[PDB]
């Protein structure tokens, strides 16, 4: 959830 | 020194494997997650992000930019970036003991150490390593970058990035 | 990028018009008087100084790089210059009413319009312009670079580098 | 005393 | 925790  | 298109695939949740961060107003590449399409097409730590989906970025915090990566339509997302832009490059030589002259902890360098090639060549600190002799060093543990240079020739070349 | 060498020679008060920084343990040039021996030289604003009478600069205050100058014996001064390794350029086009998209107050870029030429192309705030089109602006009033900007042209190419 | 560009 | 090089 911390990276795109 | 020009900008560059990538066009990335999107996973099931939508994502392509990159956190930004805003710096001076521009946009930039904070991590890129291993074997991710913004891996594969060649994103780095360092790189600025000028558009999304051909979007300015000026201006924009990191939570924005992600946010419209997350809202993103279609299943590729196109970005256009600028190569490292804070990027430098300084080659030293190990003195009779090894070394090339600098501390270094956390992958970025601390103190210069006096009449050392480190120090002829005008290495800086508070300058993050990114790479050393060709070898990616981003994501390294400061023991394998150690292992690096030691191993590495006389001859050392490194590239360099202020750390903002 | 190779490093050059300079040799200066003092005037009368025995200064030689530069006055220099330190930046992440190394020495840059901050101020080069117009007609001076610094300027024969060719030294601007942002020059890395490697050593100064075959010394290394690396470590050395601000106050240290003044008093070894001020101290220098003899008439000639030997320097290693890396020529301004911070540097970028960034090129932009005039929109209909004659910007190219950003604030600037005090010699820094504080600020970029949206949808402009300096959006698209990436500029970054907290940056000083050195040159416009070739032009040294370090040092002269906002207003003398508003300007110079006025007759530029549609095409304006800056050399810009971080405040730090 | 901010200019536009 | 720091490294000469």
């Amino acid at each position: 959830e911390f990276y795109f | 020194m020009d900008p560059r298109e990538v066009i990335l695939c999107k996973d099931q949740d939508g994502k392509i494997g990159l956190r930004l961060k805003s710096i001076d107003n521009g946009i930039f590449v904070q991590l890129v997650q291993a074997n991710s399409p913004a891996s594969l097409v060649g994103l780095r730590f360092g790189d600025q992000v000028l558009q999304i989906n051909g979007e300015n970025c000026a201006g924009w915090s990191s939570d924005k930019a992600h946010k419209v990566l997350k809202q993103a339509f279609g299943e590729k997302i196109t970005m256009t970036i600028r190569d490292r832009p804070f990027e430098r490059t300084i080659t030293m030589h190990k003195d009779s003991t090894g070394h090339v002259g600098f501390i270094f902890k956390n992958g970025k360098i601390t103190s210069i150490v006096k009449d050392s090639s480190a120090a002829r060549n005008g290495l800086l600190t508070e300058h993050n390593i990114c790479e050393i002799n060709g070898q990616n060093v981003i994501g390294l543990k400061d023991s394998q970058i150690a292992d690096i240079l030691s191993t590495s020739g006389t001859v050392v070349t490194i590239t360099i990035m202020p750390a903002f």
